[PDB]
């Protein structure tokens, strides 16, 4: 009722007197319902799971990032094509691409203790290789070039970079019932639900 | 028909390339992309160097699109590193450095191209049609 | 080799939360407070006003 | 058994579709007996894919019966060109590939 | 006076705001505090921190920058309406009327061919909305363009679309005059407000005592000019989160570089000056001939486009005072190493152009194998991604006792796409292995079934009335409760409709 | 068709006497009114329904009449919205609006029935928390604040109960004890 009243009030504010079909208000309502979003439980106390919002940077101990595949992030928005501002850029202009490219740095610098980054490297259907976003790629390249693993002093810069980048990338299993998950190590699962299936102890 | 040479291919007018099985057409595509980015080839070269957004690639499937995009990014990064170091082991990059007049300007251009990889105009046919209809809604008459 | 899943010695607590009077008292409202922050939740259960 | 299925329906109404299938498989050891049976790995992968698809569909549906109707409609007429409906790889092990 | 506070972390700026509020307080209790934020979560966090420190947080307003500027316009300048006649919403309904009359003109011929196809006025409404959005963006960022278009002249060296955009706007400026609505808008108000504030001998009444801007890292230049004009009368405190300590913005001219070198930032509480550049003598070497500075760190150079323009515009303020709240970051971890590299404006990445530099790797910093500050994870599907994230969060909680669920944040590119997998994975977790979660920023339309159902009811006139659709309408519980239909009765109704012969259509008229 | 009645329904609300003083909504100026004030209240220690009910029952007879409270242990922030805060003759008040349909007739909106209505919906804890919030706010904002000098009480206004002929109907006025507010503040603090 509030959205309907707001639409009709914005229409009456301009003193539009011509007849209006129902489909117009229906589409307007369907679009405004999609535009509105809910954020009342952002800091309720449970873990926060939401999207990256521009100009919102809050310090957190653990900052995790999901869905950083190539073509998914940064989110792209194209100009109308008849926007005179887009043709001649000027200082102070705002574009969504730069907004996301700066949100990534905000999320990088906001992490106080731990930063987590995840992306889809392999397709589940065809087992084909997928690539991450350009920002994550630049970050991992800088991390590899900047640091070296112990005992790698003898080697050259490229081998040390490759070895360091291999040390931070963790490839998990394809299925949750894979036995490799239930082994002592970094990726040992806390879900004992698939433990019986992994032990392959069952009756046909 | 003429035996194709990526370095000497004239990037003018309409060209048809036949790549038999096992020839590795993706390698030739990446070499031509690097040439178009750097404007190498002399008379065969394009009159002006083009940016990443200007270059257009059409692929058959989404998986091939992502594969070609990633390989182009990797080749751009390797060529930039080679231009910076001025010594590369790969023969194609060596021939490219041979053709390049100034390696620092080429390295700067390759750095900008690598930083503009997310905006690469590598699409499928449907995505290309959708984007061309969206960018030109007035001429095409399609809804926004 | 033998396969054993990890166990949680410590259980995460849900004690800390931001609440309102309506959520603290009225359980039937559910997520009505989330949709409208300033909704008059004091009056609920409409009757026949034919 | 009726009380058990009523609890399953409560879990479906409260948490969702896949949280109910997860509990149903865990209570009756479906995945274990399937993996024990010859050729059950393909069936288990298909069950998991269908559960994921059912969750994605019920997310955007009005009622719970609407999800059953959607599943029945997709079953009666299936689409092969859709990329989402494509069957996943049966196993990641090194085997003879057809 | 206008004061700009620089700090790498937001907590120091929040503590400075708390200190400022504690030192001086508003005389009247009904007078609400003013804080400028663009996002709602930022206001929530500010309220929570202020309530935790002071013990309460009430009578605090968080208006948008544009709304605050318009409120100041209404307060200072006389005879100004509360709501602007030129806005995104009203301009759409005004252009929807204005366009058919202007279609006959030659200048709009390109638009004419576009409006011939539609018969239900969808193209007209979409074009009106898309034009009102660009008109609002021009009101915000390009006031001179509209000021020139109103008179009738064209801007030299602009796009070709101006040919059809310049008259239309002018017609709008005329059309709103015919209806009797107020002529005033933002572009006209800017210069008059600035002149009125500059020529004022004393502060005009009704202005707030002090204004706080926080969390906003991007502001329009005209808004910054208005804030500089307003700071002379009322105190304004800008809390800007600056990732780099030194000045990393570009310069306009060498004459600007000189007065930039003259400028220095004073310490917050130690009363010691600090230069903007690390080396004042070699500061001109960094900047290029065009005026674009080369940032020392590659990550800050690549991702710093947005903050660069903002810090360059903040440095332009003449009467602004600047202070430094920066806190050093000790490089004891990989994430701390990267943050210190970003802060100190240094590049530790080795290029390897030299043979000796390429041969050895001792130049790089040593990494600890047990260190897990920054980790990258490869998954096959979003379901597997969330299933791995859950175990990782459980391991992190077991590792650190002080860590709490509220401290952890998880951000996804598309919240709607991952919401089903998030809900399924977090709900399938058992009692003992449970983690309380909360999802935000989800679309409101998908929140409740009733919203979706109503949208379908709006499409009643253009409907074929299939039986399954009418039955799915009954599947909704509230709708069935309205007509007193139960589930047991719904089964009999389904059977009777199936066997009776109802296929489609409600009557012969349909 | 609701125009002629509702207008009158508004006037009877504006020209009604809230309390013994005779202060009215119409008299209040724009500078003396604050509408829809939002407040966040921190809870440092866990809150137990049993101890809070034991503390509240002795000071307030309405709470003594009500059955004991029941809610889970909570520790965190408390969010609240206040309808109206106004000061008269240097003394601050609290005003809340209630649009609840108590009954179909005027007899259901009497003072005795309004007491049972407040008992049923447990509005007593609501106005007690609102008084705690307003007390903390006036203590923080005002340099020289005393609870006895600057507090006037709580007013609940049932819009439908308000009648021009009957002054008592539609208004409920009650001021919590100072000791109860102090003990609640000490409980919320530590
Ligand atoms: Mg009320």
């Amino acid at each position: 009722e509030q959205q309907w009243q707001a639409i009709i009030a914005e229409g009456l504010g301009a003193q539009y007197g011509d007849a209006v079909p129902l489909s117009l208000l229906r589409d307007e309502l369907a679009q405004r319902l999609d535009q509105e979003r809910i954020s009342q439980r952002f800091l309720a106390g449970p873990v926060n799971i939401c999207t990256l919002m521009p100009m919102r940077s809050i310090p957190f101990k653990v900052v995790c990032l999901l869905g950083m595949n190539d073509g998914v992030y940064p989110r792209q928005l194209a100009p109308l094509g008849f926007d005179l501002m887009s043709q001649k850029p000027k200082r102070g202009d705002r574009s969504r691409r730069d907004d996301d490219r700066y949100l990534f740095l905000e999320a990088l610098i906001s992490a106080q203790q731990k930063l987590y980054i995840s992306y889809i490297g392999r397709s589940i259907q065809d087992n084909s290789e997928r690539f991450p976003s350009v920002l994550v790629q630049e970050l991992i390249d800088y991390i590899g070039q900047s640091h070296y693993l112990p005992g790698d002093e003898a080697l050259n810069c490229d081998e040390s970079e490759a070895r360091v980048k291999a040390h931070l990338t963790c490839l998990h299993t394809r299925m949750p019932f894979d036995p490799q998950n239930y082994q002592p190590g970094e990726r040992q699962s806390y879900a004992r639900e698939w433990l019986p299936a992994a032990s392959q102890a069952g009756k046909a | 028909a003429e035996t194709l040479d990526p370095l000497r291919l004239p990037l003018q007018g309409e060209r048809l390339i036949e790549a038999s099985a096992g020839t590795g057409k993706t390698f030739t595509i990446a070499a031509l992309y690097l040439r178009l980015l750097l404007g190498l080839g002399g008379s065969a070269a394009f009159p002006r160097p083009l940016t990443v957004e200007e270059l257009l690639v059409v692929t058959f499937t989404e998986a091939a699109t992502a594969e070609l995009r990633g390989r182009i990014r990797s080749n751009i990064h390797e060529l930039r590193i080679a231009c910076l170091r001025e010594t590369t082991d790969n023969p194609l990059y060596e021939r490219l450095l041979e053709e390049i007049d100034d390696k620092a300007q080429a390295a700067q251009w390759l750095l900008l191209a690598e930083r503009q990889m997310d905006e690469a105009a590598v699409f499928t046919i449907h995505g290309f049609c959708q984007r061309m209809l969206n960018l030109n809604a007035f001429e095409s008459g399609m809804l926004f | 080799a033998e396969l054993n899943a990890k166990t949680l010695q410590r259980l995460p607590g849900d004690n800390w939360r931001v609440t309102s009077y309506s959520g603290l008292q009225q359980r039937g409202h559910g997520i009505a407070q989330d949709l409208m922050p300033r909704l008059d939740v004091d009056a609920a259960g409409v009757a026949s006003v034919v | 058994v009726v009380e058990e299925f009523d609890g399953y329906r409560q879990i479906w109404r409260k948490r969702g579709v896949m949280p109910m299938l997860r509990a149903l498989m865990s209570a009756r050891n479906i995945a274990e007996n399937l993996l024990a049976t010859a050729g059950g790995e393909r069936r288990l992968t298909d069950i998991l894919h269908i559960s994921e698809l059912l969750q994605e569909a019920g997310t955007q549906l009005e009622s719970e019966h609407a999800l059953v109707r959607w599943l029945s409609q997709h079953i009666l007429e299936p689409d092969s060109n859709a990329s989402s409906q494509q069957m996943r790889l049966e196993s990641d092990k090194h085997l003879v590939q057809i | 006076m206008l004061r700009v506070y620089h700090s790498n972390r937001l907590d120091v700026l929040e503590a400075l705001m708390e200190f400022i509020v504690e030192r001086e307080r508003l005389d009247d209790p009904f007078e609400p505090e003013m804080i400028l934020v663009q996002s709602t979560g930022m206001a929530q966090w500010l309220q929570m921190t202020l309530s935790q420190k002071f013990g309460i947080a009430a009578n605090i307003d968080f208006p948008l920058p544009a709304s605050f500027i318009w409120d100041m316009f209404v307060r200072v300048l006389p005879e100004i309406p509360k709501e602007s006649a030129f806005n995104k919403q009203s301009m759409s309904w005004k252009l929807m009327t204005l366009l058919p009359q202007l279609l006959e003109r030659e200048d709009f011929t390109l638009l004419r061919h576009y409006l011939t196809d539609d018969s239900d006025k969808r193209k007209l409404f979409q074009l009106s909305s898309k034009a009102a959005d660009l008109f609002d963006q021009y009101l915000v960022y390009r006031p001179d363009w509209l000021a020139q278009w109103e008179t009738g002249h064209l801007v030299e060296g602009l796009g070709e679309a101006q040919a059809w955009q310049a008259p239309l706007w002018k017609a709008l400026v005329e059309y709103t005059h015919q209806l009797g609505q107020p002529r005033w808008h933002r572009a006209n108000l800017y210069q008059r407000f600035i002149e009125t504030l500059e020529s004022a001998t004393t502060c005009p009444p009704g202005l707030p005592s002090r204004v706080f801007i926080c969390g906003i890292s991007a502001l329009p230049p005209v808004y910054l000019q208005a804030l500089q004009a307003l700071g002379k009368h009322i105190e304004i405190h800008l809390l800007f989160t600056n990732p780099c300590r030194y000045y990393w913005g570009d310069i306009k001219d060498p004459a600007y570089l000189a007065k930039l070198l003259t400028r220095q930032r004073r310490h917050s509480f130690e009363d010691r000056e600090l230069p903007l550049f690390r080396d004042s003598e070699n500061a001109g070497q960094l900047f290029n001939s065009d005026g674009e500075q080369d940032v020392g760190n590659p990550l800050l150079a690549s991702w710093g486009k947005l903050g660069r323009d903002y810090i360059y515009l903040l440095s332009d303020l003449e009467s602004s005072q600047e202070l430094d709240a920066f806190v050093d970051v000790t490089p004891d971890n990989l994430l701390h190493n990267i943050q210190s590299d970003i802060l100190e404006l240094e590049n530790r990445a080795v290029a390897g152009v030299n043979i000796e530099e390429f041969s050895r790797s001792d130049n790089k910093r040593p990494l600890d194998p047990l260190d897990s500050s920054i980790t990258f994870h490869v998954c096959h599907s979003p379901q597997r991604e969330v299933e791995v994230l859950h175990d990782r969060l459980l391991a992190m909680l077991e590792e650190d006792p002080t860590l709490t669920p509220r401290d952890i944040i998880v951000m996804v590119a598309d919240i709607d796409s991952y919401s089903p997998f998030i809900q399924a994975v977090f709900g399938s977790a058992p009692a003992d292995r449970y983690l309380p979660y909360a999802i935000s920023d989800r679309r409101a339309r998908q929140s409740h079934p009733v919203l979706e159902a109503f949208i379908s009811l709006l499409s009643l006139p253009d409907s074929r009335f299939v039986s399954e659709d009418v039955l799915a309408l009954l599947d909704v519980p509230v709708l069935a409760a309205r007509f007193d239909i139960t589930e047991e009765g719904l089964r009999y109704l389904r059977q009777w409709v199936n066997e009776s012969g109802i296929r489609w259509g409600i009557d012969d008229d349909n | 068709q609701w125009e002629p009645v509702l207008t009158e329904w508004i006037t009877a609300v504006l020209q009604a006497p809230l309390n013994e003083t005779g202060v009215s909504l119409s008299q209040l100026s724009a500078r003396n009114k604050q509408v829809e004030m939002e407040f966040y209240l921190p809870i440092s220690e866990p809150l137990i329904a049993s101890q809070l009910d034991t503390l509240i029952r002795q000071f307030d007879p309405l709470s003594a009449g009500c059955p004991p409270l029941e809610f889970m242990q909570v520790r965190g922030m408390l969010k609240g919205f206040i309808d109206l805060v106004f000061r008269h003759e240097g003394r601050y008040y609290l005003l809340d609006y209630k649009s609840n349909w108590l009954g179909e007739d005027s007899s259901a909106y009497t003072q005795q029935a309004m007491a049972a209505a407040m008992q049923a919906h447990r509005y007593d804890l609501q106005y007690q928390l609102y008084t705690l919030a307003l007390h903390r706010y006036l203590r923080h904002r005002i340099a020289d604040y005393d609870y006895e000098h600057h507090f006037g009480g709580v007013i609940y206004l049932f819009l439908r109960g308000v009648d021009k002929e009957h002054p008592q109907q539609g208004i409920y006025t009650t001021r919590p004890n100072a000791g109860l507010i102090a003990l609640m503040d000490e409980m919320f603090a530590g």
